[PDB]
């Protein structure tokens, strides 16, 4: 680990992931029903440290909609922010994954997803990294 | 450590990652901020010459001639030619500057002032009208 400073001075941890996420190595992971709120994934992502706004909270695709746009229009210009799904419920990737998908190609600022409660199997994860256009894929090994 | 009520979540993170910066700073930098490496902008690296001319050609490697065009040091430049998505009104969108500067037959990218980057210029041309 070593310090760095931007221009404006700003001392961050440098470090493997701050290096790729611009931001320092801290990160709210997605929680049910703590990250559920679209105001707690705000109020972080304009602290400056890595959220995953959870799905467990919202079963379809328009809850899901709605609580980005909140996100989105909560966060200032530039700002980002991550997605945490489940596994073990098909229904939720089945309806999150398209979702996803979609959001990235209109652009929105989804950095990542986190898969937790279960690592997808190599062909799930391929269509994941592929398909998506995330930053970066979060996987939460048991 | 969970004990104090409504402490904000900027405060809680802001409180960690003081505490991570004036704990490296008093092992690994001796309590001097001056030690601590200076960059333009902190971010966007994957975890894997004042004068210069490039020419593209069918056999380039895409990611050898972007990191050739953006240079070493850190700098809108740089940003430019390895930011993989630029910011919209609040949305991310694909880099149009990489898409523009793709490596191709005929293309030629003169870059000059490449040391000072407030006066750095990058003037891409390629065959028009023969």
């Amino acid at each position: 680990p070593k310090l760095i400073k931007n221009k404006s001075g700003k001392i961050f941890v440098e470090t493997k992931f701050s290096k790729l996420i611009g931001r320092p190595p801290l990160l709210v992971p997605g929680m049910t029903p703590c990250t559920v709120s679209p105001d707690f994934v705000a109020a972080t992502t304009n602290a400056g440290y890595t959220i995953e706004l959870a799905g467990g909270g919202y079963f379809s695709a328009a809850g899901m909609t709605a609580a980005i746009d909140s996100v989105v229009s909560q966060i200032e210009k530039g700002s980002t922010f991550g997605i945490n799904l489940i596994y073990v419920n098909p229904f939720m990737l089945q309806w999150g994954i398209p979702l996803i998908k979609e959001l990235r190609s209109k652009g929105y600022p989804i950095q990542f997803l986190t898969i937790g409660a279960g690592v997808p199997s190599l062909e799930v994860a391929s269509e994941y990294i592929e398909t998506l256009g995330l930053k970066y894929l979060g996987l939460k090994p048991g | 450590f969970t004990k104090v009520i409504d402490e904000p979540i900027k405060s809680i993170m802001d409180g960690i990652h003081d505490g991570h910066i004036k704990k490296l700073l008093h092992q690994y930098y001796g309590d001097d901020e001056s030690k601590i490496p200076a960059v333009e902008y902190f971010g966007g690296e994957s975890p894997v010459e004042d004068s210069a001319v490039f020419k593209a050609t069918s056999s380039t490697d895409e990611e050898s001639w972007f990191k050739a065009l953006a240079g070493s040091e850190i700098n809108w430049r740089h940003a430019s030619f390895l930011c993989s998505f630029i910011t919209q009104d609040k949305m991310f969108v694909s880099n149009p500057i990489r898409k523009v500067f793709k490596p191709s037959q005929g293309m030629v990218v003169e870059i000059s002032n490449g040391n000072t980057s407030s006066k750095t210029v990058v003037t891409l041309s390629e065959p028009v009208q023969g």
